């Protein structure tokens, strides 16, 4: 009956129908919560392939053939690969070694990118921080970030306010190792009253043999205070125990006393 | 049932629109089916942030057909969605017909029952979403602001999400003062004040570094601070780390603290900042002159 | 004559208890002298306790530091010695000392009070 065909235009695929999932490593991970990420195409049978590849993400097939995205649903990085350092948002598991680098048959594990603004890491930290494993870097930076946490949220607070009672705890104990150094130096650089009254605390539950050593300065002796009663000035400006002390063992006393030395313009000493 | 006429019977006002006048051997099955085809090559949204082609995307037809019909240019930032149901012609692939007054959904149930003159698939259905980047270089293109042209807003945004944070590590690593590096990290993330904490571990004299110092504090003195420690006792023999770290005593603190101005040097303006530590900056101000 | 530092707020508490020794200084400006809590145990010699200078900076000795505190009020002309926690060793009499600024030989003593800590 003599039809009256006719063929469609020829079809121009667009960059959507072009996207090759086994290049976009680097488009994947950088991804946030409530993102799709469109990965053009799958194929049935590569569907295990690309859910293995990313646990985190939740396979979405979003139109006709096969067009798929991937929406992250999750981070399951764990505490020891992403709270020792604040570069690394993200790592590959294969074969049960670690890399920064994408391989083909590895495992996507993705950090929080808040992990460091809130207390996610302070469990982790103060374990880590304590001897052999102190990294000087990454545990100052710890700790400073801590006392301008981003987290202004009730429990961002609350986290914090269990650090302090944590390194507290700790550093009454002995307040020369390296994480409590740099946790006395931090409370003297938050200059506020709780942190000098921290800071007081912590260093009067020293041991006889901790103020000996670090904290004469604070603890004059009876022939160093008598005479300095014979200057006007605080025995703070001419002592040479607090010249040669360490100012993160002073006490706030002293440490106020320091700053005011009548500097003759210049060097007053 | 016997097909015995066929004829195209052109639209009123649309172009696109035609008419199918069929005749079979029981007038019952005789209609004229009203029918699009083709829709120009859409440079523009038919409904907000949609693009709908007169067009039948029948199951089994490549996928590309459906975009036939939109500018190449246009396209990119465009997914397509699965569409509503919808009736071709089998001899006439894509075509899209229309369910009228005569032309109800159960006359096409009936006619794709009785031959092989009809097929069913999805209408064609784009969604505005933004550009789709696919390589690492095109991640690398759009976060170096070397080429910002097809490149979607998370990662072409001025940094002020994370999405570039990864790429940026290693770039800037590479070209601190790179003018795009500075500006992501004025964003202030931790990635970027840790990337620069370690740059400026090795080139405090920098230029860049100086502006590191400005950026972080007051907020961040830590990355500065740790960077400084690392640097100035790399270079303990240097001028500018006199103040940092005393080159003549065991520990280089004579100047720390509340003592950093019983040296005018420490205390001399017009020398940069990043030479002392935050709170040793801070207590320079709060000196007592005579 | 007629430089007084009379001390007084002393007492007899128990381990543990609280006393505010006063000292209100005449003849003698607290803005150009630095004014010292001293005490002496019986049969022994006498001990700077705290002390404030003309400025304010104040400074203890280890054994009552964080204790004791010792404040000034410049419109009184009054020295205070706040003590806190007593211990059985701090008993002894407290007395005032002024001494000034770049004049060594313008020292003055003063009247004690009688501090005593015991059950």
């Amino acid at each position: 009956v003599e039809l009256p065909k006719r063929d469609p235009p020829p079809g121009v695929p667009t960059d959507e129908m072009l996207l090759n999932v086994d290049k976009m490593h680097d488009v994947i991970a950088p991804a946030k919560l409530l993102e799709y990420v469109h990965i053009g195409p799958l194929a049935k049978d590569k569907e295990d392939k690309v859910k293995k590849r990313y646990p985190e993400f939740r396979l979405v097939n979003t139109g006709p053939g096969g067009l798929s995205a991937l929406l992250r649903q999750s981070y399951a990085g764990t505490a020891p690969n992403c709270c020792r350092t604040f570069q690394r948002t993200h790592y590959w598991k294969k074969d049960g070694k670690i890399s920064d680098k994408y391989e083909e048959g590895a495992v996507l594990e993705s950090c929080w990118p808040d992990v460091h603004d809130t207390g996610k890491c302070d469990v982790d930290l103060f374990d880590w921080c304590q001897g052999d494993t102190f990294d000087r870097n990454i545990c100052h930076q710890w700790i400073g970030s801590a006392f301008n946490r981003a987290d202004r949220t009730v429990e961002g607070q609350q986290s914090l306010i269990n650090l302090y009672n944590k390194m507290q705890t700790l550093c009454s104990k002995d307040a020369s190792v390296p994480i409590c150094e740099s946790f006395l130096h931090h409370l003297r650089a938050h200059n506020t009253e709780d942190s000098k009254e921290m800071i007081d605390y912590i260093l009067r539950q020293q041991s006889a043999d901790f103020k000996q050593k670090y904290m004469r300065c604070s603890y004059p002796t009876r022939d160093k205070l008598e005479e300095s009663l014979k200057y006007a000035e605080p025995r703070e400006c001419w002592d040479p125990e607090c010249s040669n002390a360490n100012v993160n063992f002073l006490l706030t006393r002293n440490y106020n006393n320091l700053g005011l030395c009548n500097i003759v313009r210049g060097s007053g000493l | 049932v016997t097909l015995n006429r066929i004829k195209i019977a052109p639209g009123i006002a649309d172009i696109r629109d035609k008419y199918m006048e069929l005749g079979f051997n029981y007038p019952e099955y005789n209609r004229a089916v009203k029918f699009a085809e083709e829709s120009y090559t859409y440079y523009y949204e038919t409904s907000p942030g949609e693009i709908k082609p007169k067009f039948c995307l029948i199951d089994g037809m490549s996928i590309d057909h459906c975009s036939s019909f939109i500018v190449p240019e246009f396209a990119k930032q465009y997914v397509l969605i699965h569409g509503e149901p919808c009736s071709s012609f089998k001899f006439r692939p894509g075509s899209l017909i229309y369910y009228q007054n005569e032309v109800t959904p159960e006359y096409i149930k009936d006619l794709k029952h009785a031959t092989d003159y009809i097929a069913s698939g999805q209408r064609c259905h784009f969604i505005k979403k933004d550009y789709l980047l696919g390589d690492s270089d095109s991640v690398a293109k759009c976060c170096s602001k070397t080429n910002t042209k097809h490149c979607p807003k998370i990662f072409n945004n001025n940094y002020k999400t994370e999405h570039c944070d990864d790429f940026m590590t290693g770039f800037c690593r590479n070209d601190p003062g790179n003018p795009n590096c500075l500006e992501w990290l004025r964003a202030k993330r931790k990635p970027a004040m840790s990337t620069y904490s370690d740059i400026c571990s090795k080139h405090m004299d920098a230029r860049y570094c100086s502006e590191f110092i400005r950026i972080i504090r007051p907020d961040y003195f830590t990355f500065g601070d740790t960077a400084l420690y690392v640097f100035c006792n790399d270079h303990k023999g240097n001028r500018n780390c006199w103040c940092a770290n005393y080159p003549k005593s065991n520990s280089g603190d004579k100047y720390l603290g509340p003592r950093v101005c019983w040296l005018h040097e420490c205390t001399d303006e017009s020398r940069d900042r990043k030479w002392l530590y935050y709170n040793q900056d801070v207590q320079r101000t709060r000196c007592k002159y005579v | 004559g007629e430089v007084q530092l009379q001390a007084s707020g002393g007492g007899l508490v128990q381990p543990g208890g609280s006393l505010r020794l006063s000292c209100a200084a005449s003849g003698i400006v607290f803005s150009n002298n630095r004014m010292s809590w001293y005490r002496q145990a019986p049969g022994k010699q006498r001990e700077v306790v705290a002390t404030i200078t003309s400025g304010g900076a104040t400074d203890y000795q280890d054994s009552v530091e964080g204790r004791f505190t010792i404040s000034r009020d410049m419109a009184k002309n009054t020295v205070y010695l706040q003590m806190n926690s007593l211990k059985p060793e701090d008993t002894a009499v407290y007395f005032c000392n002024a001494r000034r600024d770049n004049f060594a030989t313008a020292i003055y003593w003063g009247q004690g009070t009688q501090v005593t800590v015991s059950s």
